[PDB]
């Protein structure tokens, strides 16, 4: 796979939803560097934000791979707003075994931000026969396909959900679902459970709807 | 009349590589005086060999030489690249005929592998093994936008270089005042059209079927006392450059004798 | 990984049949051999067609296509038996040309593990959806293997014009699921009309199922 002799690959990285979602987590944008010699290790970071240069950059430090080549990494801490408001990020490489630097931008996907619409889904009647059912989450009308979905019950998450990737509609926004599965036990005594949602075009970036059936 | 030559043939270099330019007049025992004039200036050098230990960006650019002659060298235009690969010419500028080297030359010497060469946008040859390119015989089919493309790690690209190919005379026309086929016993005339000198004496050649008319120290013409029925067929003169550097050879034009 | 690394040739990419040609007995099913990088000046291509060793004919060729960069393109469809893709009969296709030191041997075969049934539950629509002008139908199909397969919505006899389905999905028990999403006018569906889900997979009776929807009081 290493091939003839070139160099060292440049990708860039957007953060990960959830801190872009949690205040109480800090979003990032991640430069990462790899197929670094021993021979040639200095790497040259600028960070053009929006053009802009900035210093306030995070280099961390270089691992080992076994190819001998290092995965070098620069964090950006970025303020959540910023990131939504569509600002664009440049990320800038320069090395000595670089005849040229090397250019990487990234931003939000372009278009107006729809709101999923959430409807929640028991099992089917067919499944009720097994010893395991299927718990469905229908996520539909949601723009950018950047998302974070999970289950919870009596307070407490779910320790066996399965999220589908995103799939683009014919409306040319994107739908999914979200499999939890839960033993049939569980199901007719009739706890009641949630699929909690987090997204930019949420009210508080949230939602979340139960599910409970039970002898009316 | 000076004229300018590089040791690397190549026109366009990357930094740090060697290329010395030598000015040269067919003079053994020639003084030792020259003129560089670099985008229309004069550079303090004299040596007629213009040695560069350590090339620069500022390096680049148009080259001239005056050496002890009336006039000046013809200007030629250097340039120096970064990237990953590039592709080398010989030559930027020059007529159909003349030879043409090329070069899709990786940094540092790295090795290259699946090496494509491009000319207006058409791959033409592809090269397993990293190889020069020459025409032995250009033409204004040559000429355009090359590129080159290769495998190291991934399918890198040379930057694009214009060469221009100029063409001397267009191709000749054998006119003949009758059409084929013709009477028995005539005397013919065939006029080979040119009209037209580039800005030297002509070697002429007729030959019949896929044999040959004459060949010795041929002229422009023949004339047929008698023009018979076995005369019918297909006639053809020939043009080449003094050298035989430039030679064309004509398409076959019908004359059918009936007798 | 039949990646046998060695220096700088043509290469070949094999490649295998569309599932719906497995599925199908009224569709011809396909392998595919691919070559890459064959120069103008050797464009003679040899083909063998090793099938679990033994060498077969009958391989085909469609017409050798100039690519834009001058390389030529070659393909050899070998044509298959459905019985003998299902049970994990090898396809190994061999690649000769004199420029090559030494021979190809791609390798090709059914991908392994154990063929699970799908399960087939049909969903309507949550009530909350009922309040809007178009409807959302879903099908879930989970518990499959492999994850190759072919899925279709139908209609009265026809297949819907508006369905969508999700790449297969690896689950947590190793096999795979997916859903697919079939949207519909709301009238329709308050009119009664019944859709089908229809799934073609290996594991399957007759490599097919589907689930029909209407309302069931009890
Ligand atoms: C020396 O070894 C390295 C391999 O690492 C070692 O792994 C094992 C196998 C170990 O045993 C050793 O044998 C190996 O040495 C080689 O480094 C690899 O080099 C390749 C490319 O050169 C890298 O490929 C890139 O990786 C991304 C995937 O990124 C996510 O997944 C990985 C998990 O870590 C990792 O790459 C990233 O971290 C990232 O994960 C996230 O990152 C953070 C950081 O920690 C994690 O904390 C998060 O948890 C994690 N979350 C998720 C989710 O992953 C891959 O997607 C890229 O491939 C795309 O881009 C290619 C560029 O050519 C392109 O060819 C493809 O198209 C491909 O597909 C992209 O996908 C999007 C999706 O839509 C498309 O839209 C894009 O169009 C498309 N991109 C392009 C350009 O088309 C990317 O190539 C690889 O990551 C890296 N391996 C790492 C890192 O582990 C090293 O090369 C080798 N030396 C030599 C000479 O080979
Ligand atoms: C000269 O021109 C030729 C045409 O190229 C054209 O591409 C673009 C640029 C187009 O715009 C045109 O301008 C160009 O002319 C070039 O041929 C191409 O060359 C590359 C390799 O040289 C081929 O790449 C391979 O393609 C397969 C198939 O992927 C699909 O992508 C496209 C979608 O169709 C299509 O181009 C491909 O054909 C192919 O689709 C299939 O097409 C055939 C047509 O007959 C159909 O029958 C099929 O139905 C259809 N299938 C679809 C669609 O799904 C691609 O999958 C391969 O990826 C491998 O190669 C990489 C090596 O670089 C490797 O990194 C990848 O990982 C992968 O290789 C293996 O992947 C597995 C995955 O895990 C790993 O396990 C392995 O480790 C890994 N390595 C191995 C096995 O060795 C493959 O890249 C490209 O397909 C081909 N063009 C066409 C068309 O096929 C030619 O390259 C160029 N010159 C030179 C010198 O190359």
């Amino acid at each position: 796979a290493p091939e003839l002799l070139g160099g060292p690959s440049v990708f860039l990285f957007p953060p990960k939803p959830k801190d872009t979602l949690m205040i109480s987590r800090t979003p990032e944008v991640t430069c990462v560097v790899v197929d670094v010699s021993h021979e040639d290790p200095e790497v040259k970071f600028n960070w053009y934000v929006d053009g802009v240069e900035v210093h306030n950059a995070k280099t961390k430090p270089r691992e080992e791979q076994y190819n001998s080549t290092y995965r070098v990494v620069s964090v950006l801490t970025v303020l959540h707003q910023d990131w939504l408001n569509g600002k664009e990020y440049k990320c800038k490489v320069s090395n000595k075994a670089l005849p040229a630097p090397i250019e990487k931008t990234i931003s939000k996907a372009k278009g107006q931000p729809r709101e999923p619409q959430v409807y929640t889904l028991p099992p089917s009647r067919d499944e009720l026969t097994k010893n395991q059912v299927s718990l469905t989450c229908l996520v539909k009308g949601f723009y950018p396909s950047d998302i974070a979905v999970e289950w919870e019950s009596n307070g407490q998450p779910e320790n066996n959900y399965k999220t589908t990737p995103p799939v683009l509609d014919s409306d040319g926004s994107f739908f999914l679902y979200s499999k939890l599965t839960v033993d049939k036990s569980r199901w007719q005594q009739g706890n009641v459970f949630s699929c909690s949602v987090m997204h930019e075009a949420l009210h508080n970036h949230y939602t979340q709807k139960s599910l409970s059936l039970s002898p009316g | 009349k000076a004229v300018i030559k590089l040791q690397p043939p190549w026109v366009s270099v990357f930094q740090e590589e060697s290329v010395t330019l030598h000015c040269e007049v067919p003079h053994l025992p020639g003084s030792s005086s020259t003129q560089w004039f670099l985008n229309g200036t004069a550079i303090q050098t004299s040596t007629p060999t213009y040695h560069i230990t350590s090339a620069s960006e500022d390096d680049s650019g148009e080259y001239r030489c005056q050496r002890g002659l009336s006039g000046r060298s013809d200007p030629i235009q250097l340039e120096v690249h970064r990237g990953w690969l590039l592709l080398q010419v010989s030559s930027r500028v020059l007529t159909e005929g003349e030879p043409l080297a090329l070069r899709c030359h990786a940094w540092k010497d790295k090795l290259v592998y699946n090496v494509l060469y491009y000319r207006n946008g058409k791959a033409f040859k592809f090269f397993h093994w990293n190889s020069n390119l020459t025409i032995l015989k250009t033409n204004m089919s040559h000429s355009g936008t090359y590129h080159c493309s290769g495998m190291g790690k991934h399918r890198y690209t040379s930057a694009g270089i214009s060469v221009t190919v100029k063409e001397l005379f267009p191709a000749p026309v054998l006119t003949a005042s009758v059409t084929s086929p013709l009477l028995e016993g005539t005397p013919v005339t065939l006029s080979c059209e040119t009209k037209l000198l580039l800005q030297l004496q002509l070697y002429f050649s007729f030959y019949m079927g896929s044999k040959t008319l004459r060949g010795r120290d041929t002229s422009s013409e023949y004339q047929i006392l008698t023009a018979r029925r076995e005369d019918s067929g297909l006639y053809w003169c020939e043009a080449a450059t003094e050298d035989g550097n430039v030679l064309k050879r004509s398409p076959e034009l019908e004359l059918q004798v009936l007798g």
